């Protein structure tokens, strides 16, 4: 629930996209157990996908280790200094796949509510409404119901 | 409403309160120092006091001597009422006895008080003085009584 | 600029201390022994140099704290602060003994050395004001003294009532701020190889030790401020709470300079006067 | 902290502040007894519609005096003490209303009162009263703070109101508080004789504000009205208040001239900004008397 | 009757901890000024008050012992004298009640 | 707006020969001209708020 | 039944640098078992809640409820663990810093009540008491929350 929750507003790292676009996601470690049923989906991803996942993000660093000995979990970690953990226990390759995708594919931040869909540092450009744009002046400044 | 009542109200009836108070006159006139609850020392100060001046008629009036037959309930100390008691305060006019209020009761935590009778042999009382005449106000006070005195 | 005289004192007052204080050799121990009716026969353990009476007081209770005003050691007024420094027999001097004596002197003389520093500060930097003495008075006369001189050009200005009344706005301002007495003990040379601008206390500096086999004296600061007195004082600025510098007088023989006295009067905290008491009492400190 | 004045001093200085305050006091109460050598104000004939200063007395107890006619009249006796006018507070600073005079009443103790009454006090030059009431009076009749008031303010043959605090029953149940007839007594009434009944209807489910119900009685002040004035004694300054007025004994009342609109008038021949006895105007004798009053040391009434 | 609802916590505390139900802080404590004991003001210092009524009692304890029984109050005056202490000029013709320790200091 | 308030809004206007070259807000007379100050700086230092945002591309 | 008010007098914290200012000791102490309810207990554990040792005595000895006495011992057994063991200096250098009422434990017949008192005394001078808020600071904090509006629910 809203109330019951943290927030945060619209926001990026570095100024991501401002000069040249950086991916977050810089460390991801696979602990997948060579003999666990729960380490099937995860041993296939390994053996037919990692590869692929490798060469398409170079920034990312990839370290895959088999001494869960009976679960294996995923964590990702991004440039901002954020941790992220992911069950990949009992699930299939193509989840695993798309998981393993959508890690590589956001900002560590929290996930929690906007507050605001749009984040802009200059608001304005003809400048922010105050009570007296729209208004007129008089004469030597007078208010009303003065006499000099 | 209680307006201008001056007796207590203690004991079960007006009959026991004077009994109450006859207890401890009688403690009072026999040792000279009781402590006692402090509201039934303070009924019990006026009677103490009316006690002495009908023990300075003398023996030879008898409605004093009636008086302290029913005032006293161990009749050995009517004599020292006439004989040591009302002779002691041949001078003083009043004020014979002295009421402090003392640590409450142990037990019931009630409001206690000490009642003498002035001027017997015990141990005295650590009654408070009041501050030395030494003492910085004290002396500025002095400065002003010499400095009035000299004007007037 | 006097705005650095202050800090001329100061900085060698400082040092003084500190030397005096650093010559103390590792930690040595004290016995004090405590007579008194009240908790009679203690034995404190102090530091040869370090330890103060206070440091003993606060032994025994957070009252004997409260309400001690003087220490006597070897039977004479010793400054609360001031530290100890042999094995010595002490006891506490408050202001509602039997014999008030050298506590209500400490007071009064306390009570002028507050008055020194409101008075000193009081006027336009413009101005040059000497501080000159603090004649002791009786406690009985009804207000303490602090003969002053003023610079020649305010002959024709006796203060106004207004202007007292800022003098005693300010000397509460002062214990409003509870600073407390320190003391020095110091070889006399002090005053004679860097207190120059010593100009009628100049007489008073040999009326500290000259008389005395001994050559120290003693050496009183609120604060920011520094002047000798003949005898100890009270703790902190605290211990007044109504103070009141009432008027001033002059002494006609006019030849030297014109020789301002300023009066007041003042009660501690433990020994507040109801208002009407006091209004008498103020009465008869313009005398 | 918490003290009060005389715990500090010692044995032979209590006796001494006591004369020394009890002097001050007298001294500065006869140091105001002649308000015309000093500074008075304007003192303007009076005029239809205007208001004078009252008194505040001290109730000091009831006396029969009987009248030429025959009938019997109950009064009350009302010792004036120390009335002095204590501050005034002008038309406007009360915003429309009217001009006010402070005036106070039997001086008290100096020991036992807040730094800032003793402060104005001082200033004004007296020892603390105990009440002071408010009266709203005319500009012309104003009376220079400082000045005392006496007895002889009022004279026989006008009415007077008197305003004070009524006695304190305490805490009063519902009959003995508002008349209240209670329940009958036996026939079997358990439990309910002093009660009050239903305190309020069925249908709301609520009891109305300013139901009457048991609670604190007496106590408030309360005005009575229309008291005739039978005697005044001038040598002790008392006034004889026909019928009773509020309050217990040796407590203080206030007194001003009756507003009923029926004596507006005959605020005339009374002596207007208030009575100087330094006038010096055939100086009035120990006792003034109503034209109708059987006054002692006359012969015994006689009906032919 | 009875309760038509539980009172909460809440409720509670802002009764239970309302000033009016709190232990006042006694303005009124002071130290004997001689003594050097706790003491409230208008009372008496309780540590001296025992060791009167000590000596009050050893007092009286001696009087019973030379009374005998009951019924023996004296017709005189009574004074009471510690060791070494002849019996003054002033107190022939008055009972004596012998007591066997030095005389307090607080005793006059 | 609101001269004696304890919330007031004053703006002030900086002039050169009759022509304006800044406007600034404030509480305090001071602190509208300060800021007065402030935006004719900015302005000819060419530092607005809107000025053409830096060119990445 | 927990045994935890006790073991903090044991956290050994590490020798200080001769820089950092010297830290205030401490003593916890409890009196377990108190034939005494918990909400009669409270007030008297709330009396002496911010004032020093020997201030608190003093209100302590002169004040009527049974818990009284039981709690001018539980500060008396303090004070002395305190200068015996804790290295304190000055047994008047101390101030009640925690002290609470809680339940205990014994059986019924209508319960038969009990309690336990806790107290934590910190060395040092009492702190001063959070003084009034004056009107400066009213004023102040409504100017900063008049200064902290932002346009709601647009860029
Ligand atoms: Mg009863
Ligand atoms: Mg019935
Ligand atoms: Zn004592």
């Amino acid at each position: 629930t809203a109330r019951g929750t943290p927030s945060r507003f619209l926001a990026s790292v570095l100024h991501n996209g401002l000069g040249r676009y950086v991916q977050q996601l810089q460390r991801l470690s696979f602990s997948v157990s060579r003999d666990g049923a729960s380490s099937r989906g995860a041993r296939e991803f390994v053996e037919r996908e990692v590869i692929d996942f490798a060469r398409r993000n170079p920034g990312v660093v990839i370290y895959v280790n088999s001494r869960p000995c009976c679960v294996p979990r995923v964590v990702a970690e991004y440039l901002n200094g954020a941790v992220r953990e992911e069950s990949i226990h009992c699930k299939s390759v193509e989840e695993i796949s798309t998981l393993v995708q959508k890690l590589a594919d956001q900002s560590g931040l929290d996930v929690i509510r906007i507050r605001k869909p749009f984040h802009t540092d200059n608001p304005s450009i003809q400048g922010q409404w105050h009570p007296f744009t729209n208004k007129p002046t008089t004469f030597r400044g007078l208010r009303p119901r003065e006499v000099q | 409403i209680s307006h201008g009542r001056v007796f207590r109200r203690m004991g079960l009836g007006p009959e026991s309160r004077i009994h109450l108070l006859r207890n401890l006159l009688t403690g009072l006139v026999r040792h000279e120092r009781i402590e006692a609850p402090w509201a039934r020392v303070d009924e019990m100060r006026g009677y103490a006091e009316k006690l002495i001046d009908y023990g300075k008629l003398g023996d030879t009036n008898e409605r004093a001597m009636r008086m302290a037959d029913f005032w006293l309930t161990e009749k050995d100390l009517i004599p020292k009422l006439f004989q040591v008691l009302a002779p002691r305060y041949k001078d003083q006019t009043g004020g014979y006895t002295r009421m402090l209020q003392i640590p409450n009761r142990s037990l019931d935590r009630a409001k206690m008080a000490v009642i003498e009778y002035k001027g017997n042999c015990l141990p005295p009382l650590p009654l408070p003085r009041r501050d030395s005449h030494l003492t910085l106000l004290n002396q500025l006070l002095q400065g002003l009584r010499q400095d009035l005195r000299q004007s007037q | 600029s006097p705005t650095e005289l202050t800090e001329m004192r100061n900085d060698l007052f400082n040092k003084e201390k500190a030397r005096q204080l650093s010559l103390t050799p590792r930690t040595e121990k004290i016995e004090v022994k405590h007579v008194g009716k009240t908790d009679p026969g203690t034995v404190f353990v102090m530091n040869k140099n370090i330890s103060t009476p206070y440091s003993c007081a606060m032994h025994l209770s957070e009252w004997y704290c409260r309400k001690s005003i003087l220490a006597l050691v070897d039977g004479q007024p010793w400054d609360m602060y001031k530290p100890l420094t042999k094995s010595c027999e002490i006891k506490f001097l408050t202001f509602k003994d039997c014999d008030p004596g050298e506590v209500n002197k400490a007071y009064w003389r306390s009570c002028a050395m507050m008055m020194g520093c409101v008075i000193e500060r009081a006027f336009k930097d413009e101005y040059m004001v000497n501080l000159v003495r603090a004649p002791e008075v009786p406690v009985i006369s009804g207000a303490f003294c602090y003969d002053v001189v003023l610079d020649s050009k305010l002959d024709e200005w006796m203060p106004t009532k207004e202007n007292l009344r800022s003098f005693t706005k300010d000397a509460h301002a002062l214990i409003y701020k509870d600073l407390p007495f320190e003391t020095l003990e110091v070889e006399a040379k002090v005053a004679l190889e860097i207190f120059q601008h010593s100009k009628y206390k100049v007489d008073f500096i040999e009326e500290k030790a000259s008389q005395n086999p001994e050559r120290i004296v003693k050496l009183h600061r609120i604060g920011d401020f520094i002047d000798v007195s003949e005898g100890p004082l009270i703790p902190r600025t605290s211990i007044c709470f109504q103070y009141e510098v009432s008027a001033v007088h002059n002494l006609q023989p006019t030849q030297p300079s014109l020789i301002r006295r300023f009066q007041g009067v003042s009660l501690p905290v433990h020994l507040r006067a109801h208002f009407t008491i006091w209004d008498k009492l103020l009465e008869r400190s313009r005398k | 902290s918490g003290t009060w004045w005389d715990e500090h001093l010692s044995e032979e200085n209590v006796p001494f502040i006591k004369q020394l305050v009890s002097d001050e006091d007298k001294a500065q109460l006869a140091s105001k007894l002649c308000p015309l050598k000093d500074e008075p104000w304007p003192i303007h004939p009076w005029e239809p519609g205007s208001f004078r200063v009252g008194l505040i007395a001290l109730k000091l107890g009831m006396m029969p005096l009987w009248t030429k006619d025959g009938q019997k009249h109950v009064v009350t006796l009302l010792q004036v003490q120390d009335c002095h006018v204590l501050k005034y507070t002008s038309k406007e600073n009360c915003n429309g209303k009217m001009a006010t005079l402070s005036v106070g009443g039997k001086t008290v103790s100096r020991f036992r009162k807040a730094t800032s009454i003793l402060e104005f006090y001082r200033e004004l030059g007296l020892p603390p009263k105990q009440t002071v009431k408010i009266f709203n009076i005319t500009d012309n009749a104003a009376i220079k703070p400082g000045t005392p008031l006496y007895a002889a303010h009022f004279r026989p043959g006008q009415y007077v109101d008197v305003t004070a605090k009524t006695i304190g029953k305490g805490f009063q149940g519902v009959m003995k508080r508002w008349g209240f007839k209670g329940q009958p007594a036996t026939h079997g009434q358990t439990k309910t004789h002093r009660r009050p009944g239903a305190v309020a209807t069925g249908d709301i489910g609520r009891v109305w504000p300013g139901t009457k119900m048991p609670g604190k009685m007496g106590n408030i002040y309360r005005t009575e009205y229309g008291l005739k004035v039978w005697r005044i004694n001038t040598k002790h300054n008392i006034i004889y208040v026909n019928g009773s007025v509020p309050g217990h004994k040796n407590c203080l009342v206030k007194v001003k001239d009756s507003k009923l609109p029926a004596y507006k008038d005959l605020g005339k021949n009374l002596p207007f900004p208030t009575y100087f006895p330094d006038g010096d105007e055939e100086e009035l004798p120990e006792d003034l008397y109503d034209e109708n009053v059987c006054q002692p040391g006359a012969p015994s009434i006689t009906f032919a | 009757a009875a309760p038509k609802n539980r009172r909460t916590i809440e409720v509670n505390r802002c009764r239970r901890r309302n000033p009016q139900k709190l232990i006042k802080v006694k303005n009124n404590i002071d130290v004997c000024p001689e003594c050097g004991h706790l003491k409230q003001k208008h009372v008496l210092c309780a540590y001296c008050y025992e060791k009167v009524c000590k000596e009050t009692a050893e007092i009286r304890r001696q009087i019973g012992k030379q009374e005998g029984g009951p019924f023996k109050a004296p017709t005189i005056e009574t004074v009471v004298l510690y060791t070494g202490e002849t019996p003054s000029e002033q107190d022939q013709g008055k009972r004596i009640i012998e007591r066997d320790r030095k005389r307090p200091s607080w005793f006059t | 707006s609101g001269g004696t308030t304890a919330l007031p809004l004053y703006f002030v206007g900086l002039y050169c020969d009759k022509k304006l070259i800044a406007e600034g807000p404030g509480e305090t007379v001071l602190v509208a001209e300060e800021e007065a100050a402030r935006v004719a700086l900015r302005k000819l230092y060419g530092f607005t708020e809107n000025r053409r945002p830096w060119n990445y591309s | 039944i927990s045994r935890k008010w006790e073991k903090k007098n044991k956290i050994v914290y590490p020798p200080q640098l001769p820089g950092e200012p010297r830290r205030p000791a401490e003593i916890y102490h409890c009196r377990r078992q108190i034939k005494y309810s918990k909400d009669k207990m409270w007030y008297l554990a709330k009396l002496i809640r911010g004032m020093s040792i020997d201030q608190a005595l003093a209100q302590l000895e002169f004040n009527d409820k049974k818990g009284a006495k039981i709690i001018k011992e539980v500060l008396l057994e303090a004070q002395d663990m305190a200068v015996r063991d804790h290295n304190v200096e000055f047994r008047s250098n101390l101030y009640i810093a925690e002290s609470t009422s809680g339940r205990g434990q014994c059986l019924k017949r209508m319960e038969k009540v009990y309690c336990h008192y806790f107290v934590k005394l910190v060395e040092g001078p009492p702190p001063p008491p959070e003084p009034p808020k004056t009107a400066v600071a009213h004023a102040k904090e409504y100017i900063q929350q008049l200064r902290s509006r932002t346009i709601v629910h647009t860029l």
